[PDB]
């Protein structure tokens, strides 16, 4: 052993940086897991999460030799996360406030209410599966960087799930013999224009490789929800003198955008090891048909 | 003939990892032992240095060799005084 | 106008639904879930009593981590490495190692239960426990960051759960058996009801106060801050024993509390035991060891325990035992292999010191003081080689740590052994042996650091061979004594 100086950071940093950024320092390299290939965990190499592991993180067919190395373009911190969402949130919560005040709800279109207990409210169902399925993302990624995306994401999910519950709540205040808090998990299991994407969900929560969840989840179903969910639903709240449903779903949708964001920017990551273009477009041509009749039966549910 | 035993030596804190000779007597057992204890977190005492199974009633001879006392490398013996 | 909470608050955790598409049990495999073969019409009924919402937490949240961080801007010249006593930097230095990537690592704890608990407002409050736990690993590794600078010992903020340093290893065999390596309910039962409300929630409290009397404010501000976060999440183990005590699994609960429990506590022992009675300036103890446990930890279990309908330990009797042993000797253990841990030890024994042992634990200086008293003698006539091991220590292959008993005139050490599909295993306790014996699958090959040494895995077979192995990189790194002996002065 011989006499060393002290870093300036971390030792697995201090070769390439003199002042790492805040980002770097809390995130980089967390997920002690991927240190030894035969035993993920400090426990018997065969026990069963030992196992799970190895299977569905480590034996992926989606491979890089430095998955700790993808950066969030936004580089996102719980400390700025917070910042920025409780800016969003803030907002949402003054929106619901001054929208209150204003009785928006009595002012929206004859039947309308009838059209957010069938096609609006159940979304708490939709979004809880995006919650549930961020979150396996999360546990089985292999770099912190990667998980930590999917934690806010998780987060973001829920905090779509609880907007939903607020104003489900809050039109049936309004609106008292629509269904509305009471028949959206029937609609969910039984209603023709959910099946599509009830059946959706419950193959990609058991998709187990963290390689195809991610691409399921956040390549397919997410940029689906956007374009066949959230974008019409605000095409239908205009038409129906809605104004606040839009004005939610945007706060909503630059959530999403974030979420594509990263995305995208693992892809580029992933991509470096030229083998992966043709495992991601595999998944991909495998979910979109799926993903395709979802966003197909659920729009035809919504306009009719 | 490297033979690894566990030992507790008597008015010590812990069990250590030494490793003695397959042909060893237990007094040269004993003398390996001390070796990690004696004068090290135990007091020297006069007098003789007897070895045992953990926790065992019975002392092994002085002159048993461990090849001879049925002891296999890993198990835990103690060392105690007369 | 805003709706009251209370109003609207079950549409959020209104989201369990019955699979068609696939099966209940494909959607939430028991050895991932861990639902003992209960239906999901069954977990609708988890009854959790403290409310958490999106908006709240991220607000609240938010006024948090500014107040912590702008305590730690406005302290940055007290000088808190230079001025500190070096028991307290060796307090930081073992904390931060122990527990900054370990609470990263209970994302995922937090996670599994956000993905696979049949409870929908377990799959709720886990995700603001996967958020809460991020909080926590985040801003113990910003704080710590600062004194990378100062001292390479700081490093192991970040390095300790990327080495196989014995300390590490027992932490990481300790979380990876409750937070990372088990179903759901598991996690809910082993993490947040048995180490977190259990253990955690206390000993963060004590922390706090002690830092603030070492006069290190942004220490203080940051453990209580994290402290009020417990609660939100922590709250999440009791009501899944309730609902398996309600539905036929009574048995199962305990078993796992039991084994839980007694993991925490091994743990608890090596990491904080010694730092509250060797390690914290004399004048500056508010109380001992024994005392935190009697006082923050065992009345607590019994009265939670009793609460649930569940019963003490099958070893609580050897568990109030070990609390007047056990720490004293895991201590010793530190302090004598000092060069393998990534702090440096305090010693702790002046005489002064040392009439505090005896009152708190009599009969101290009867056992312990012993060994002290050869180690003592060979500091003042400078022979230094006996100070310091030339062999390894006796691991248990459960904790991880040394296998210990009580020395000196009352001297009485048990290993518990076992022959199990043809290995000989050690363990340092009847309750290790037994929660081996519980679930064999989970350790069965796992090999501890001297199964590794005798194996051949470490080389060259030497005390240097070892320190490489257990990753230190340079000399400064290797723990001392945290006083330079200067105690021995008073002897
Ligand atoms: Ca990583
Ligand atoms: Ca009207
Ligand atoms: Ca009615
Ligand atoms: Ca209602
Ligand atoms: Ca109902
Ligand atoms: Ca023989
Ligand atoms: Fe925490
Ligand atoms: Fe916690």
């Amino acid at each position: 052993f011989e006499s060393k100086k002290p870093m300036r950071t971390w030792s697995h940093l201090a070769e390439m940086r003199k002042k790492p950024s805040e980002y770097d320092i809390v995130s980089r390299k967390l997920h002690y897991s991927t240190n030894n290939p035969d035993s993920p965990w400090e426990l018997s190499p065969d026990s069963p999460m030992n196992l799970w592991y190895k299977q569905y993180r480590n034996a992926s067919p989606l491979k890089h030799d430095n998955w700790d190395a993808f950066t969030d373009p936004d580089q996102l911190v719980y400390r700025t996360y917070n910042l920025m969402q409780d800016g969003q949130e803030s907002y949402v919560q003054s929106l619901f406030d001054q929208f209150n005040e204003r009785e928006h709800d009595q002012m929206v279109r004859e039947g309308w209410e009838h059209t957010m207990a069938r096609c609006y409210s159940p979304l708490r169902y939709l979004f809880h599966c995006l919650q549930m399925s961020s979150a396996y993302v999360q546990q089985m990624a292999p770099a912190s960087t990667i998980s930590n995306c999917c934690i806010l994401q998780t987060a973001d999910s829920l905090r779509w799930l609880t907007h939903t519950a607020y104003r489900t709540h809050e039109l049936s205040l309004t609106y008292p013999d629509a269904g509305l808090g009471e028949h959206e998990r029937e609609l969910w299991e039984k209603e023709p224009g959910w099946q599509g994407l009830r059946e959706l969900m419950e193959k990609q929560l058991t998709a187990f490789d963290w390689g195809e969840a991610f691409v399921s989840l956040n390549l397919v179903v997410k940029p689906m929800i956007v374009e066949s969910i959230f974008k019409p639903l605000q095409q239908q709240a205009w038409e129906n003198n809605d104004t606040l449903l839009p004005l939610l779903i945007d706060s909503q949708l630059k959530d999403a955008e974030r979420h594509s964001r990263w995305s995208k920017a693992l892809v580029k990551h992933a991509l470096e090891n030229p083998d992966n273009h043709a495992v991601i477009e595999g998944w991909i041509e495998k979910w979109r048909p799926l993903a395709d009749r979802a966003a197909e039966a659920y729009l035809s549910m919504l306009s009719s | 003939s490297a033979f690894p035993v566990h030992a507790a030596f008597e008015k010590d804190f812990l069990v250590q990892l030494v490793v003695v000779d397959l042909n060893d007597s237990m007094d040269q057992v004993a003398e390996k032992v001390a070796y990690h204890c004696v004068n090290r977190r135990v007091a020297p005492r006069e007098g003789v240095m007897r070895v045992r199974k953990h926790r065992s009633t019975e002392l092994f001879p002085r002159d048993m060799t461990i090849a001879e006392s049925g002891l296999n490398p890993t198990e835990v013996i103690d060392v105690v005084f007369e | 106008a805003m709706h009251p909470r209370k109003d609207w608050y079950e549409l959020t955790r209104a989201t369990n639904w019955t699979p068609s598409y696939v099966t209940e049990e494909q959607l939430f495999p028991e050895r991932m879930s861990g639902h003992m073969g209960i239906p999901l019409e069954k977990w609708e009924s988890y009854d959790e009593p403290y409310k958490t919402s999106y908006p709240e937490y991220v607000s609240i949240q938010r006024e948090k981590d500014a107040g912590a961080y702008s305590v730690k801007a406005a302290l940055e010249r007290a000088k808190i490495y230079e001025n500190s006593d070096p028991g307290w930097i060796s307090t930081l230095k073992s904390h931060y190692g122990a527990i900054a990537v370990g609470e990263y690592a209970a994302v995922t704890g937090e996670g599994r239960m956000a993905r696979f608990s049949k409870a929908p407002g377990n799959r709720n409050m886990a995700t603001f426990g996967m958020m809460d736990e991020l909080r926590h690993g985040q801003l113990q590794l910003f704080f710590p960051h600062e004194y990378c600078k100062k001292d390479r010992q700081f490093d192991w903020a970040w390095r300790a759960y990327h080495s196989n340093e014995w300390a590490a290893i027992a932490a990481k065999h300790f979380f990876d058996d409750i937070i990372t390596g088990r179903d759901a309910i598991s996690v809910a039962i082993m993490l947040t009801f048995s180490f977190e409300t259990g253990f955690t929630n206390m000993q963060f409290l004590g922390l706090a106060a002690d830092a603030a009397e070492a006069g290190d404010y942004t220490f203080a501000n940051l453990i209580s801050s994290i402290q009020t976060d417990e609660s939100r999440h922590a709250q999440q183990g009791g009501p899944a024993l309730q609902l398996l005590i309600e539905n036929g699994k009574r048995e199962e609960a305990q078993k796992k509390v039991d084994m839980a429990i007694w993991r925490a506590w091994r743990l608890f022992a090596v990491l904080t035991g010694p730092v509250m009675d060797y390690y914290t300036p004399l004048e500056d103890r508010s109380q001992s060891f024994k005392e935190f446990m009697y006082e923050w930890i065992i009345g607590q279990f019994e009265r939670s325990l009793i609460d649930l309908g569940l019963d003490k330990p099958w070893y609580w009797d050897l568990f109030l035992k070990d609390i007047d042993e056990l720490h004293h000797s895991y201590h010793m253990g530190v302090w004598y292999w000092r060069t393998t841990a990534w702090w440096n030890p305090a010693a702790g024994v002046t005489p002064e010191e040392r009439d505090w042992l005896e009152e708190k634990y009599p009969g101290w200086n009867k056992r312990w003081g012993r060994c002290w008293d050869v180690i003592t003698e060979n500091v003042l006539n400078d022979r230094m080689d006996l100070v310091s091991p030339e062999t390894l220590p006796s691991v248990c292959n459960m904790s991880q740590i040394p296998l210990v008993g009580v020395p000196g005139d009352d001297w009485n050490i048990e290993v518990f052994s076992l022959e199990h599909n043809g290995r000989l295993y050690h363990f340092g306790s009847e309750v290790d042996r037994w929660v081996f014996q519980q679930d064999p699958v989970q350790y069965q090959n796992h090999m501890n650091i001297v199964d590794r040494f005798l194996a051949g895995q470490i080389q060259p077979m030497t005390l240097e061979g070892a320190l490489k192995y257990m990753g230190f990189q340079s000399i400064e790194e290797m723990g001392k004594d945290a006083h330079d002996f200067a105690w021995a002065d008073k002897c």
